[PDB]
């Protein structure tokens, strides 16, 4: 599950890429990682 | 990694582990390198 | 551990910087407080600031003058307390009061590469770094001789002195019968005012000696003053 | 604006008492932050409870708390004389603030009560020549300490230019405070009298004052 949010400008759309924060793993298999990317349009849906 | 100490294995952060299950051994075999005809 | 300091006692209209020194955690990622505390007073809340630094909430007793930072590099809190007043007299701590160390399903969840979140309450609380904004200086008392109205009670008024204390024996010290040596206010221009008065019954109203031998220390002012109606 | 504490409560060891803090509903009605600290003289505060229901570990499992609406209150069962303290309650805002309870003097109870004794001495005429003037109204061997003060010219309440002390410890095992007064000559000499009202567990005493 990801949480985007439509990427930073100054309006004059009408975004395509999103600043995803998401709840990932590590290495160590117990502790976790929280880590944001940014992700077009076409790779995902909601 | 930085109450008592907590520890952690040296390849976590390296390389996945595996282990060499215990049927198998390491112990050295004589060998004896060949060559085909022609050779 | 956190290190509160950077208090002292000052001026009302002058400026300083606190600093709550972190150790023992992971300050970086641990959303803190300043909390300060009048003496004798309650905790007058001052200043919550985020994780990071971004969020920097304030009571409004301290804003915008005592303002909130933090150096996650440094592992420091810090209080940017500009343009100090009379209620800066007060006890600065150090608290931490939001989030949760997430542990969801069984598992840590950390925020940005297994930092510590806030754990809803602090490991170590503050200490108390104290501000202590008085008006006055370094002023002889003025000691007046209480006049007695059984027990028709006497002896001396030691008012406008700063700052702390007065050593009021009475008669070079051979008269301790009675001697309510009672604390000391802070008045309106910083000065002190308390009296440490000899009950005594109403017979020996000025009869009996009553130097009350008022060694203020600061000022090095030893006011003596014989008691009578 | 801070959460609103009795200022003092007080108990025989053994007993039960209830300290009560009551907020908005954008802080102690809005949200399950509430969290309570002790306080002892010369040192900082600890908390005994916190998410309102919740003792952190160590805490006595003689502290309890509890909220009712805009009211959270803590209570604290069989008193022994080392939960003598303040208690200040502590809550979160919707503008994720923090806020403070006004505080609460507990006393675990030594003693029986005791009530004041008030002396009210009127401007020294050395004082007057000096152009101010100054009443002193002493207050002594009263428990536990916790005293209102109350000035009045006349009839009239008076909230100008008065000073109190926090009420401190004597040798007698009783309290002492005082409350002093700020006045011009003028307003000493044109008002009839003056009067010092002091307010201890419910009862009030009352000394008088006149050129």
């Amino acid at each position: 599950t990801l949480q985007c949010t439509n990427v930073t400008n100054n309006i004059t759309d009408d975004g395509e890429l999103k600043n995803c924060s998401f709840n990932m793993t590590t290495e160590l298999r117990d502790k976790k990682q929280k880590v944001y990317s940014l992700f077009y349009r076409l790779d995902v849906v909601q | 990694i930085n109450s008592n100490k907590e520890y952690r294995l040296i390849n976590c952060n390296t390389s996945a582990i595996t282990q060499a299950c215990p049927k198998v051994s390491f112990e050295p075999i004589p060998i004896h390198y060949c060559a085909p005809a022609g050779f | 551990r956190l290190v509160e300091s950077g208090g002292g006692v000052v001026q009302p209209g002058s400026s300083l910087r606190l600093s709550c020194a972190a150790s023992g955690f992971d300050f970086s990622r641990q959303g803190m407080h300043w909390v300060r505390q009048a003496p004798g007073q309650g905790l007058e809340w001052v200043a919550f600031i985020k994780y990071d630094g971004s969020e920097k909430y304030h009571a409004d007793s301290v804003w915008g003058r005592l303002s909130i930072s933090r150096d996650n590099s440094k592992d420091t809190l810090y209080l940017q307390m500009n343009s100090l007043r009379v209620e800066d007299t007060a006890t600065y701590f150090c608290v931490r009061e939001a989030g949760g160390p997430d542990y969801r399903n069984g598992y840590n969840y950390y925020d940005f590469y297994d930092g510590y979140y806030n754990y809803h309450y602090m490991d170590v609380w503050g200490k108390g770094t104290t501000v202590t904004v008085s008006s006055a200086s370094t002023k002889g008392p003025s000691v007046f001789p209480l006049a007695p109205s059984g027990t028709a009670a006497l002896g001396c008024l030691v008012k406008d002195y700063f700052p702390e204390p007065v050593t009021v024996s009475w008669n070079s010290g051979a008269l301790t019968s009675g001697v309510h040596t009672f604390p000391a206010v802070l008045q309106s221009s910083g000065l002190y005012s308390l009296s440490s008065v000899v009950t005594v019954p109403s017979s020996s109203l000025g009869t009996q000696t009553y130097i009350c031998n008022v060694n203020h220390k600061p000022s090095n002012t030893k006011v003596d003053k014989k008691v009578e109606p | 604006s801070a959460l609103t504490q009795p200022a003092s409560v007080s108990g025989s060891p053994g007993q039960s008492i209830t300290i009560s803090c009551q907020g908005t509903s954008n802080d102690v009605g809005g949200y399950e932050s509430v969290s309570w600290y002790q306080q002892h003289p010369g040192k900082a505060p600890k908390v005994v409870i916190y998410d309102v229901s919740k003792r952190p570990s160590g805490v006595s499992n003689r502290f309890s708390g509890s909220k009712s609406g805009n009211t959270a209150s803590l209570t604290i069962s069989g008193l022994q004389a080392e939960d003598e303290g303040d208690y200040y309650c502590k809550s979160l805002t919707s503008t994720r603030r923090r806020v403070f309870g006004t505080g609460t003097k507990l006393t675990v109870l030594g003693q029986p009560k005791a009530a004041p004794s008030v002396t009210l001495f009127p401007p020294s005429s050395e004082e007057l020549q000096a152009n101010k003037a100054t009443l002193v109204c002493l207050i002594s061997d009263f428990y536990p300490g916790a005293v209102t003060v109350a000035w009045k010219a006349d009839s009239s309440p008076v909230k100008a230019g008065v000073e109190t002390t926090t009420p401190s410890k004597q040798s007698n095992n009783k309290y002492a405070a005082s409350s002093y007064l700020s006045l011009t000559p003028e307003q000493w000499k044109s008002h009839k009298s003056y009067s010092c009202q002091v307010t201890h567990e419910g009862s009030t005493v009352e000394k008088t004052v006149a050129p």
